[PDB]
């Protein structure tokens, strides 16, 4: 399996061989095979794992999409994508949950509401 | 003549050379940061692209909606100038397109020209380096405020930074939710048919190629900066040379003229 | 003057005079002549400015029996060159030696500036075609070396074109190598003072020029004389 | 979050939390450029024409 | 003063100002219908000052090591150093201190530029202590100049350049003095000492001045010793460095 | 201008006015090369507040009234400097660019401001 | 150089040529300094016309013919006029600024331009 | 009657100037400054005034009434000069009234710059 | 004869002086006058002269002739003060009959103008 793992910012993976790319369609944890079939999938917020082999690395994700090419190639495009040994030391989750959900503006923090209290679930 | 006006003159010359001579290294501060952004940018063309060059994704002909970039900053050679150029080319072919301007100099060099067509325009933008979050509000103003959703085609306009010395200003497609249904090879895909995968691959899609427009004119836009300040403080440099000498000049008569005025008070 | 005259007529030497400072020769003439009472000339200098200039600088010659050489330090009026003071001063001066703070500041001494300092002499009739090409190789090396600086501080060193990595290594050998030891010097510095002769010089610097020392390492032509102290110096740089 | 937002914006939402629960130790200088805008937006119609709101 | 420096002891002369004096001298002159030069001055206007001048000097052993130091005084219009007097005498002194009403509005007071300032005996005549956590100050706020001024538009801050800005506003702002209130040299150093180290970068600039007021009296009260031996020796030992590092880190913690 | 002869608050006061309005000085070749959008958001403030500032130095004089129209307002030392300090310490931020100038203490400012509005 | 004098019609070229060679001489250092770039559109046509008035302007004189190397020419007032008119009104702002330079009159310039042509 | 027409007209010519020099740099014009640009640039246009060519002071101050209250700024800046003959050719016909009323009383009544409001209005379109 | 062969040299450089000055890009490189850029370099380095050479008359107007009218246009710029020892000896040696027209003459006949034609395109084919 060759891969492009693309972000606007920063540049993951381009053009190499992970074996398997682990991902968060909708409603369907894809587990990316070396020959898998043409798919076009919207990733929600998650852990997008790549697998070399003996090798994982997790990426918590901002979201994006994924697209398997006739060529069997896949295309992870992401916002924001950071290796797990540093991704936290603050801990204001519970800072922003009951902060956005009581509130009644309304349209978007409320909407600010249904990410958080599912992004922390690692 | 008088020495006080080319005290003047010399120090507002001088300054200017100053303020240009580090806009031109105030560029090259920002010049690594440029290709950092800009190959970054290309990389998610290769990427997110190359699923619309499988589809065969072609525009419907079943009205557009065209949005130019540049910025709010102007001193940068002709970025703003040549890309208003190759839009109005372009406003030949479709007179009657919409005009979204991200940028102030691009909205005034095309509201000089066509100023009926211009219909939203955003602000406070060339300051940093482009970003998602800047992107997709404004992509979501457009499908918001703009309708974008409805148009027979929509069409991105910025500066692709060719080299390090020269851009080229260069044009881009969006297709909409219907566009990437009825594209020829979308069937070679398992898209579930479940979610509106076309709706939301476009308003993902509107919101990330505006961003790599952004990333890659605001790249040739600062190389622009650094070769328009390069030649500004080197034409303001030979300025100040020839100034010096007439300072100079002006310097010795003001003491000799003095001097005779006053050995002539003693004349008697 | 007339002391190290006497020893050009007398004692038949090449002899060594410094004034310091020669401005402050004319800004004395120009208060004379000033208080004679004699009208003042442009800029408030003598009327006689050139001609007091003369029956000094004149002075300063190769005679059948010798010569009188003359170091002289000049203060510049307002950092103005075509002011009558240097001007008058400049039309008697074969060369300039040029000492910089921004020399200096590199920890190179003496800090002559190789690019300023000048000379009416380095021409192949008088320096011979041998020590001119070398010359200007330097200047020219050392030259466009100064013109790269500002993508060398912001674009790396990687970023320079084939040939031109290679002329920056150099001149920044050539840049060391023009350091010296000065023997007076010793007792404040402790390293042994050279004196070097010019046909080493020539050749030590022809030889860089050509690049058969590019091996050699940068921090060796730094504070030696010739091109041998180079060799002895990079092969304790080992030990 | 219809009859409302869109799916890059929806996105974005999220994308602030990856950043802004990144320890402070490296949220760098171009880290938070990415998490705030300066832009505004002016609809126009013949010159100008509505409101120039904040984004 | 000459009577002090000929009798192995030392005067201090302050001529305020040599402006007026010159003035003076040029009215004379032109009354007398002696010969006038630029700026109707006379011819050897230089010579008023030179002479007057070098008759400060230190005194070899042989004759009482005693000294005449004099700090003259010239007033410029709009700055302009390259005056004919102003020029006359920054040429026969050994240095200058410049002072700009720029600065003097900013607060920044003494208002001495240090771009046009200079020592030169430099060295040689400063507290050793001090030339030894002073030392390349002035060099320092040489750069900070320049980047403060590159800064005013470059938003883009490198952690490189941007570190040195604090740096820079810190030392600035440590400089400052109220008038009628110098300070000894084992008061000088402990606070020169906080500030060039980065002690000073963590603390925020409005509060700069109340530091140097409770750094003091903590030193004062606690840290004695230390103080004493700066006085006495007016060099630093590298045990007394040591202490002088503690003392600061003791007292930045705490406040 | 010596807090010995002023009083603290008097000098204290009057001293930030002048480094206010000399920042406004010093950031005025910015402002003609980069715009207002360029300024750190506290340089942004500080040109906001000198404005009022420099305004508010404008007096109608009694003699003057031959020029301006406008009745001649005379002020009080306190009423100055506790004015200015007020303003300093960003009371009035929120009240309109032409309501400091060619008026009296800080009683005819609100008296401005307000008259703004009908 | 006066309406009634020389004539109303006479005076209106002149004088516009006068605002014109002003015009571009009141920007001479903005473009000296940073080129045509930096000019708004309408300044940048009004230079665009002046350096061509002032190429025409110039004339090969007879007297002149061992210097100038081309014919002299002796245009005529009422020639003169018509032809900067002609100018000013737009008429020749696609023409290369060259063919301009030491001529007669406006036809002149096209018989020149032409030449210029192949 | 003049006065009172042109108080604060060179006040605001020297702000015109000020905001000309805001302009060099040229940036986006807002609701303060693309206003008084336009204003400024019809009042600079309508203080030209030809040679031998001195004007009664009844005719000076319905021009700058003209002018300064802003009846002026939607008419192209290049024919001002048409404005001054045509609006006194009107002027001298119908409000008559106007002109030797301002010539002998010298001053202004509110009723008298009523009838100024009227009148420029009235020749607005044309 | 030197005025023959120099036509509007004189008002050429100044031209190409200026054109040169233009010419500071770069990212619009000219097709056009980016020929009379050549030209200028090469007459240019034709008119350099070392100190203590001067030359005939007669060696004049051929390296002119060879300038003006373009005959040095491919030339490298780092060989025309061998060009001009070169094209000197060759003249000296082969068309001296030409050089000794040239002194007593003064002129230049068609005849004369044909015949340095000639041997000017005769030693560019082989340098």
């Amino acid at each position: 399996l060759k891969l492009q793992f693309a972000l606007p910012h920063e540049t993951l993976y381009s053009g190499s061989e992970v074996t398997q790319v682990n991902l968060p369609a909708k409603s369907g944890r894809i587990g990316v095979l070396a020959n898998h079939v043409p798919t076009v999938e919207q990733l929600l917020p998650g852990v997008v794992e790549v697998m070399e082999g003996s090798n994982s690395k997790k990426f918590f994700i901002s979201g994006g999409f994924a697209t398997v090419q006739p060529d069997s190639q896949l295309c992870v495009t992401a916002i924001e994508a950071f290796p797990l040994e540093s991704f936290s030391q603050e801990n204001i989750k519970n800072l922003l949950a009951e902060a956005k959900k009581n509130v009644s503006e309304a349209a978007e923090a409320a909407i600010q509401v249904e990410v958080l209290e599912n992004l922390q679930s690692v | 003549a008088t020495l006080k006006e080319v005290e003047m003159r010399l120090k507002s010359i001088k300054n200017i050379e100053k303020i240009t001579k580090t806009m031109k290294i105030v560029a090259s501060t920002r010049l690594s940061k440029a290709e950092k952004a800009k190959i970054s940018a290309k990389k998610m063309d290769e990427a997110e692209q190359l699923f619309y060059k499988n589809a065969e994704t072609k525009n419907l002909d079943v009205k557009e909606l065209i949005v130019a970039i540049t910025s709010d900053k102007g001193l940068c050679g002709s970025i703003h100038s040549q890309l208003a150029k190759a839009v109005r080319r372009h406003l030949n072919d479709q007179p009657n397109a919409d005009i979204v301007t991200i940028g102030d100099k691009i909205k005034m060099q095309l509201l000089r020209t066509h100023p009926n067509n211009i219909k939203l325009s955003i602000n406070g933008i060339g300051k940093d380096a482009p970003t998602f979050q800047e992107s997709a509000l404004i992509a979501d103003k457009l499908l918001s405020v703009m309708k974008a959703g409805t148009y027979p085609k929509i069409s991105i306009f910025y500066n692709d930074p060719v080299s390090s010395l020269s851009f080229e200003p260069s044009e881009k497609p969006i297709f909409n939710a219907k566009t990437i249904e009825q594209s020829p090879s979308f069937g070679k895909f398992e898209i579930d048919t479940d979610a509106n995968v076309p709706r939301d691959l476009f308003e993902y899609t509107l919101a990330n190629q505006m961003l790599t427009a952004m990333a890659q004119g605001y790249a040739a836009e600062i190389s622009a900066r650094r070769n328009a300040m390069d030649n500004a403080s080197k034409n303001a440099g030979d300025m100040i040379n020839r100034y010096s000498i007439l300072y100079n000049r002006t310097r010795q008569a003001v003491i000799t003229n003095e001097l005779v005025d006053i050995i002539t008070g003693a004349s008697s | 003057l007339t002391i190290a005259e006497y020893f050009r007529d007398e004692e038949g030497q090449d002899v060594l005079l410094f004034i310091d400072n020669i401005f402050r020769f004319t800004q004395a003439g120009s208060e004379v002549s000033a208080l004679l009472g004699r009208i003042p000339s442009a800029v408030g200098y003598q009327p006689t400015l050139a001609t007091d200039m003369g029956l000094l600088q004149e002075r300063i010659t190769t005679t059948k029996k010798g010569s009188v050489t003359s170091v002289q330090a000049v203060y510049v009026p307002a950092d103005d060159l075509t002011d009558p003071a240097p001007a008058t001063t400049f039309a008697h001066l074969d060369a300039t030696t040029v000492l910089s703070r921004g020399i200096s500041e590199l920890g190179i001494y003496p800090a002559v500036d190789p690019l300023d300092s000048k000379s009416r002499l380095l021409d192949a009739a008088v320096v011979g075609q041998e020590h001119y090409d070398v010359a200007s190789k330097v200047q020219e090396t050392l030259q466009t070396y100064k013109s790269l600086q500002d993508i060398i501080a912001i674009l790396g060193m990687d970023e320079l074109s084939e040939q031109d990595k290679l002329t920056v290594e150099r001149a920044r050998k050539i840049q060391r190598f023009l350091s010296q030891p000065f023997a007076v010097a010793e007792v404040f510095t402790g390293i042994p003072g050279k004196l070097v002769r010019l046909k080493d010089t020539v050749a030590s610097f022809k030889a860089v020029l050509e690049g058969k020392y590019d091996n050699i390492p940068e921090h060796a032509f730094y504070m030696v004389g010739g091109i041998e102290d180079v060799v002895a110096k990079a092969e304790k740089l080992a030990a | 979050r219809k009859a409302g937002i869109s799916y890059a914006a929806y996105l974005n939402v999220a994308a602030q939390a990856i950043r802004s629960s990144l320890k402070t130790e490296l949220q760098t200088a171009s880290v938070l450029n990415r998490s705030q805008t300066d832009a505004f937006y002016t609809q126009y119609k013949n010159a100008s024409e509505p409101t120039p709101i904040t984004k | 003063g000459e009577w002090f420096r000929d009798n192995g002891k030392h005067a201090l002369i302050v001529y305020d100002d040599l402006s007026k004096q010159a003035v003076a001298y040029r009215q004379l002159s032109l009354l007398l219908r002696r010969p006038p030069g630029r700026e109707a001055y006379p011819g050897d206007v230089f010579y008023l000052h030179s002479r007057l001048l070098e008759r400060a000097a230190k005194l070899s052993e042989k004759e009482g090591s005693g000294s005449l130091t004099a700090l003259p005084v010239i007033e410029t219009q709009g700055g302009d150093v390259s005056a004919y007097i102003p020029t006359n005498v920054i040429s026969i002194t050994d240095g200058q201190i410049f002072l700009e009403a720029e600065l003097f509005y900013k607060g920044i007071r003494p208002a001495i530029n240090v771009g046009l300032s200079v020592s030169r005996v430099g060295s040689a005549a400063q507290v050793k202590a001090l030339k030894q956590v002073a030392g390349s100050l002035k060099l320092f706020l040489a750069q900070y100049r320049e980047v403060a001024a590159f800064a005013q538009f470059g938003s883009d801050l490198d952690a490189s350049t941007k570190q040195t800005l604090v740096r820079g506003e810190r030392l600035t702002q440590l400089l400052k003095q109220n008038q009628y209130s110098p300070l000894a040299t084992e008061e000088q150093v402990p606070l020169i000492y906080a500030g060039v180290n980065g002690h000073l970068d963590g603390i925020e600039l409005s509060r700069i001045g109340e530091f140097e007021s409770s750094f003091l009296s903590y030193l004062k009260s606690n840290h004695n010793e230390l103080l004493t031996e700066i006085r006495e020796k007016g060099e630093l030992s590298k045990e007394l460095l040591a202490s002088l590092k503690s003392a600061t880190e003791s007292f930045v913690a705490t406040f």
